């Protein structure tokens, strides 16, 4: 028997290289088919009607808000936007499986998690407009949301940085006996970053209660996955770090839910990381700065959409109908438009706020710069958009 | 001037520098995130079709990998033109740039080098880029012996300086002011030409005050020069620094010996910004000629904000007011 | 002064600061490469046994992970004391420090913060550390709003400043001059005490010239002060800066208003070194009092060499000669 | 059938997390037992006598040099040293399988590769002393070797940085149709770094002819592998990136040779990366700065040593004997001592050389600093060790 400290293994006396199995990779777990029918009854989570209607209404309200904010950006009303089309199932199916106080770290394309947690339309709006109501004080680009009350760590643009951070939060949670999980969302592109390798490894060695949740939506901006990796997606990487791993159909809310629920239970019980790779398709452009026709959708939009698949399920069960669909479309539109109008009417925050929170206390030299802008505006204010800003 | 020219804006002049380079240097390759289809600012459009998929290609999404990979290409003697999608995302590669690229030739006694590496990256404010699409990181690299850092002000300048970076036998970071990518076009030679590295350019002669900037901020100090002349009767000498390191100490000092006053401006935050290095050097060299303290008009010492951008940047009014105080000192 | 003291050198004063911290703050954890057995400089010896394996522990070998992980601990409100084994290896974590830690509170509007993070790392020359065991990276961090950077000169100072970093509600980098780890011991309070951040210390009053340094270099300028007095009859005011950012502008300026001359010295390379920020600020604030140009006596603009270390460093002779020229200016 | 672009996979209709298999990991490939007997004749590489004697003499000459330089550091004659005890088999077995002009990138504990390539004792010595003969001009710490003539890229202290670099060299080699492989050595600790994740992934996606060779010697300084990772060592990570992978007994020169030879053939033919994890044990301290008794050897030194195992093989074949062992011990000692004496007698290089090669051409401001030191030494030279340095 080998005595080497680095591995637990038998000897082998024939030279044989381990070959990756990519052509027939980790199977994709699926609970309902594209017609919204349950494939295997023993896997049916039999969620109650009111919770399933919450999944659906959360997904559609997010879709409504996406359509309106995307168009608002094309009209020049907000500077930037990123839609969530085709991925709304990965968001609400996973959020539904969490405790309200489980801590979330994200990338930018997980707004449905905040929706599911009842984040007010007014505050999605306030962040996109950078208005006085924004708790972020208008400092970050649109869709960089954060909510301390709903345990959703403020999004930042640098990819994958949140991954080792989520692992540290999970460690602290373990020490505090919080009895809570951290979940950490990221794209398959972001999984290429060195931070992903650090997070995955630290989670397993330090034994942290964390779910790594990868949305694999086939592109990282213009880059197809054939150029992102040559292994069997992101799920196949988990076992090499000692992480329990699973691949799910991320257009199936029940498959996403079942995997997240089981991962959460085991991670919190065993203080051990889990990886979920949700297979989906990025229906929209990457962002309002991207024209995806420059490098590549309706197959996905029309055949395999999380919202269509759950609607079919709801129609099959007699839990929704055309009259309910029509009335909900109308009311959610009206609710989004009401938040929207209110958000555009608000001024931007006082310009002084560009200086606070750099440190907890403003250093004296920073206060001096703040004073210098105030004096500057007293002389040259007519050359600045002061009437757009609180005073 | 340089054979047939044509009207190009800054993104197009970059495409032309890169096309020239891959036409004349068979070793040269271009790589990074999303470069294959043309790039998110369209700087590499057409090149993959023209030169082949082995020469213009997408990497995985990993900046430390991109720079490590490009160093390795250059170790073999092949020209490696890496792209980092925004200068704000250069930091994952900071160890490969500072501990590896910059020190490669020195630490090997010149047995090995990565001289044939250039890293190009969009840089500077853009109206609504906020904290991670607006940064000007040049001062972080200025403290690292063994790299060069170059920043152009216009399409003609960009193509000349980038070709010099590509050809220079030292690892170079070329920062492209992204707010200029589709700004006004100017005449640019279709064929290759070079503008020297570590040479500032005096773009307007003057006698009362020297103004120094780089990138987009050159255009701001040129407009401040016109305001000072009209409103104050003050003659300003305007210098584009061009190369951050190694920088053109002599040209700046000669100007300040003539004028006796210096104002330096840059979008990057004041504290530790490159203006401190220029100020402290000129002060040592020109001390007896200084009629007033060297001014620095910079970004505030904060992250770069979204909605407050108009209040953050060292604009022509901020620079004018400072100049007014300096002339009255 | 501060209750019972005992003789400690610098590594022991670090151990004592950390023991005090884990005794009084149940959230506090210490982690990094090889910290569990006591660390490669013995700064964490005994702590794992005393406080438990969940509180003092080894991570995998990945600096970007260590800093990301510590930010995450601190986001929850728990005190995270990360160790980076040599300051030369802090660069892999540069993106997590600059783009994440420094900007965490600002970008969230104070919804989230990583105030309870401290990163400690051995720093500065050590006789034969060569390129990657000798670096002084403080100027790279000085250009990053939202972090603090602190460097002590002695065991008593180290324990007071480190406890202030640990307790301060902002992410802090604490650099320990490794050439002092086993240098002479001095009396250090056994119990916790604090030395303020962003406060320089005038350690010797003088009237003709102000000398500023930090870390080991404070001891060099103190010896230069004694040489100037004996050989030149010159009275030097000697200031330990202590905090690199935010730095104590007022104390330095007040000294230079009194003396009219300033010499700043640091082992880090000249160009982009922190001396430029001090020089350009003092020049703006004290311009009318300057009797001679502000001097900077620094490391050369090269990587840090192995066999040539004795020729590289800004020693007392280099600093004395500069001071001699400045007084004769 | 799933239609997702991110993976090639069937559906599965039962929730089942993939479990890492660590207790019974990737088996360790072994050609000869601890008695130097061939276990499976069909795996015997039947290397010719002269090449096997070169393996052996390279390993023992390195051992001799290690003993002398380690002791030289304890006497204060060189500033630093790192020994290669117990790992000399991974070095020469792999180097023996390469072409002379295959490019090597390393970490610091692969000196046997340079030995095998006939690097002069004088130049190992010159680098450790930083003397005038050092082609590195005395700039780096001891054991940071490099040789352009023997295609061995200068070592640098930052861990794993060479990994994505080796991948880029391999890409350039592919474009040039060099018909050469790059091999890249690193430790199991260094495999934790973000750079390892970048290198592995870029090698597979860009299809590079490179061998990643990991020495897994059970410790990274004080850190045991139970604290380094929780997966099945480093070999188990390769397949997830699409990299052909194998684990070998690295105390068995033939197992190392066979794996390296086959990897080289296939990598150069197919432009595809290979990963070899060589299981060994770090017999010495980490470096002369480390006292390993502070955290943990003779089992390994006496039962399973690459040199002892090959000696037994040589004795079993009648290719070596006590008289040859005795004479070789004596002559290699004398050769090392001769290089050593010559190296200590040489001066260090001219101090001016601290300024050249920062850039190819010295910038004017750097020349001014060089001039400033010259003037400084003219006045204060008596306070510097000028008599140790060339003039
Ligand atoms: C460190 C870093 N590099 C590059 C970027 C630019 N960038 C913003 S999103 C993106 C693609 C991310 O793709 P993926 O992770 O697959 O997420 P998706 O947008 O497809 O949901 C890139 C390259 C960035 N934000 N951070
Ligand atoms: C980026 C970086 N971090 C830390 C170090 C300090 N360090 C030098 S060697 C070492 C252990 C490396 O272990 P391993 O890769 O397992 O190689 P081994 O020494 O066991 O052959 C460490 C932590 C360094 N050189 N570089
Ligand atoms: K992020
Ligand atoms: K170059
Ligand atoms: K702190
Ligand atoms: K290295
Ligand atoms: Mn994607
Ligand atoms: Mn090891």
């Amino acid at each position: 028997k080998p005595q080497f400290p680095g591995a637990s293994a038998e000897f082998i006396d024939k030279l044989e290289f381990i070959q990756p199995n990519v052509i027939s990779g980790i199977p994709i777990y699926r609970v309902m088919d594209r017609q919204g029918q349950i494939i295997n009854p023993s896997e049916d989570p039999h969620l109650p009607k009111e919770k399933v209607l919450k999944l659906y209404k959360s997904m559609t309200l997010l879709n409504t808000m996406d359509r309106i904010l995307y168009e608002s950006q094309r009209q020049g009303r907000i500077s930037f936007y990123m839609t969530n089309y085709g991925e709304e199932g990965t968001h609400v199916g996973s959020a539904a499986a969490l405790d309200n106080t489980d801590l979330v770290f994200g990338q930018y394309r997980e707004a449905g998690v905040l929706m599911y947690r009842d984040y007010p339309l007014e505050l999605f709006m306030a962040q996109c407009y950078g208005n006085i109501s924004d708790l972020g004080k208008g400092r970050q680009m649109p869709v960089h949301y954060g909510c301390k009350e709903r345990h959703f760590v403020t999004i930042s643009s640098p990819l994958a940085t949140q991954i080792p951070q989520a692992v540290g939060a999970a460690y602290a949670a373990k020490r505090a006996n919080a009895n809570r999980v951290v979940i950490c969302y990221f794209g398959e592109g972001a999984a290429s970053e060195g931070d992903a390798h650090a997070g995955f490894n630290f989670a397993a060695t330090l034994e942290c209660p964390i779910i790594f949740f990868c949305r694999n939506n086939g592109y990282a901006i213009s880059t197809p996955t054939s150029e992102q990796y040559r292994g069997d997606g992101i799920a196949a990487r988990g076992p090499g770090y000692g992480i329990m791993s699973i691949r799910v159909d991320g257009n199936d809310v029940f498959a996403v839910y079942n995997a997240t629920k089981e991962a959460r239970r085991r991670a919190v019980a065993e203080n051990q990381p889990f990886l979920i790779e949700a297979m989906t398709y990025r229906i929209g452009h990457h962002s309002t700065s991207d024209d995806s026709s420059a490098y590549r959708v309706n197959y996905w939009d029309k055949q395999d959409h999380p919202i269509s698949r759950l609607r079919h399920y709801l129609l099959s069960q007699g839990w929704w109908d055309e009259e309910q669909e029509k009335a909900w479309r109308k009311q959610s539109r009206r609710k989004v438009m009401e938040a929207f109008e209110q958000a555009e009417r608000k001024p931007k925050p006082n310009p002084n706020l560009l200086f606070s929170d750099v440190y907890q206390e403003m250093p004296a030299q920073l206060r001096k710069q703040q004073e210098s802008l105030a004096r500057h505006l007293q002389t040259y204010g007519e050359h600045y958009p002061l009437d757009h800003f609180d005073k | 001037e340089y054979g047939q020219t044509q009207k190009m804006n800054l993104f197009q002049s970059v495409t032309s520098a890169l096309d020239n380079s891959l036409a004349k240097d068979p070793t040269a390759v271009i790589f990074g995130e999303d470069v294959a289809f043309g790039g998110v600012f369209r700087c590499t459009v057409g090149l993959r079709d023209k030169y082949g998929k082995d020469r213009v290609f997408n990497t995985p999404l990993c900046e430390q990998g991109i720079v490590g990979f490009g160093i390795g290409i250059a170790v073999t003697g092949a020209t490696a033109i890496a792209e980092i999608q925004f200068a704000d995302y250069i930091f994952p590669a900071f160890d490969q740039i500072v501990n590896e690229a910059a020190k490669y030739r020195y630490r090997s006694g010149d047995l090995f080098n990565c001289g044939s590496l250039t890293i190009r990256s969009p840089w500077g404010c853009v109206g609504h880029g906020a904290l991670y699409h607006s940064q000007s990181p040049e001062a972080f690299f200025a403290h690292c012996p063994g790299i060069k850092v170059v920043i152009p002000r216009s399409p003609f300048q960009a193509k000349g300086l980038l070709l010099s970076c590509i050809e220079d036998k030292n690892p170079c970071i070329f920062f492209e002011p992204k707010i200029l990518y589709r700004a006004a076009a100017e005449e640019v030679p279709i064929e290759p030409y070079n503008i020297p590295l570590s040479q500032a350019e005096v773009i307007q002669e003057g006698s009362d005050v020297t103004l120094v900037a780089w990138g987009t901020q050159v255009h701001v100090i040129r407009e401040v020069a016109s305001m000072a002349k009209e409103k104050l009767g003050v003659s300003c000498e305007v210098i584009d620094l061009r190369t951050i390191i190694p920088w053109d100490v002599d040209t700046i000092c000669k100007s300040v010996i003539k004028t006796g006053r210096l104002l330096i401006s840059h979008e990057a935050p004041l504290t530790g910004g490159f203006a401190s290095e220029i100020s402290s050097t000129v002060q040592e060299e020109c001390f007896l000629n200084l009629e007033a303290p060297i001014s620095r008009v910079c970004g505030y010492d904060t992250p770069f904000p979204h909605i407050f951008e108009p209040f953050y940047i060292p604009d022509k009014w901020k620079c004018y007011d400072a100049l007014r105080k300096m002339i009255n000192y």
